[PDB]
């Protein structure tokens, strides 16, 4: 059951295979070469980051219209990170292919975005207002109706 | 301290785009040129919704321009692809067709009567069909009597003229 993963920092995690298995991209590299040992490289991944998606998946083994309010409350205390650490789980919810994560994760980036102004939204993700006056007034009166 | 998804897939940015409605979208699209071109996906709430606001104006118009005799008018928002056989609730279920034969206008009503497929007898939320609507003017004294022959035209038109 048992295999072996190592991140970019060169650090090695030891995880159930069925837990991993949860990674299509992991499950893929399974096939590409011997199942059933050997540590496999995880490249775009750091250790702090791959340790978080470890326990998501480890929480997650068993289980089975877009709403946003509908996030297990475990997932909602696991994703109480600072942002840096938000966008890494992302990334590496698409680096390792595990689709319950990457919705959660950005389920819980589109909340943030949620009931904000404009400048609210820029001076919580850091965007840069390029926009001059005249031009943004015009997407502003070319979406009055909401 | 710097731009979070800056460094992300546009593919992800869309999905969790994908769970914001019109009016959250609405607000991220002002943020920047990239998030406006982003926000307004085809696949999207925000521009799906937009079109439906956008044909409503039209139709609005279309029904002003048609009860007001202005067939040119009418024309020039039908070219820009307009069903005015389509209607419904929000548009109290009255067509074009039914407001040209309100305003007296039995040169437009002829031409969208002649150029469009109308169910001549379906009442809207007044509970009014062209046909009935026709035959009450054709009652009223108030009317003149080219008027109220334009009329019998289109009311025979309506009734025995083939379909499909």
């Amino acid at each position: 059951p048992s295999i072996k993963l190592q991140s970019s920092d060169g650090e090695i995690f030891e995880v159930d295979v069925e837990i991993a298995k949860q990674s299509v991209t992991i499950k893929t590299m399974l096939e590409d070469l011997g199942m059933d040992d050997d540590p496999v490289p995880l490249p775009n991944v750091n250790a702090a980051i791959l340790k978080k998606v470890i326990q998501w998946c480890t929480h997650h083994k068993d289980d089975p219209e877009k709403r946003t309010d509908d996030i297990p409350v475990w997932d909602q205390e696991f994703l109480k990170v600072d942002q840096g650490t938000l966008f890494e789980l992302i990334l590496a919810a698409n680096y390792l292919d595990i689709k319950g994560l990457l919705d959660v994760t950005c389920k819980t980036v589109a909340n943030m975005i949620k009931g904000k102004t404009p400048e609210e939204i820029r001076k919580t993700f850091n965007i840069k207002n390029d926009f001059t006056e005249e031009e943004e007034a015009q997407v502003r009166k070319e979406n009055q109706w909401c | 301290k710097k731009n979070f998804f800056s460094d992300l897939p546009e593919e992800t940015i869309v999905n969790t785009l994908s769970f914001l409605k019109a009016n959250t979208l609405a607000r991220i699209a002002q943020t920047c040129q990239f998030f406006n071109r982003l926000a307004n996906d085809k696949h999207l709430e925000l521009h799906q919704l937009r079109q439906q606001h956008i044909k409503r104006e039209l139709w609005g118009n279309l029904m002003v321009a048609a009860r007001s005799n202005n067939l040119e008018e009418v024309k020039k928002i039908l070219k820009k692809g307009i069903d005015p056989t389509q209607t419904n609730s929000y548009h109290l279920n009255r067509t074009p067709l039914l407001a040209a034969i309100e305003g007296k206008a039995y040169q437009t009503a002829n031409y969208l009567w002649r150029k469009y497929t109308f169910d001549p007898n379906f009442k809207d939320n007044y509970g009014d069909s062209p046909i009935s609507l026709l035959k009450k003017q054709l009652a009223n004294p108030a009317f003149k009597d080219k008027e109220k022959k334009q009329i019998r035209a289109l009311i025979r038109g309506m009734q025995e003229e083939k379909i499909a």
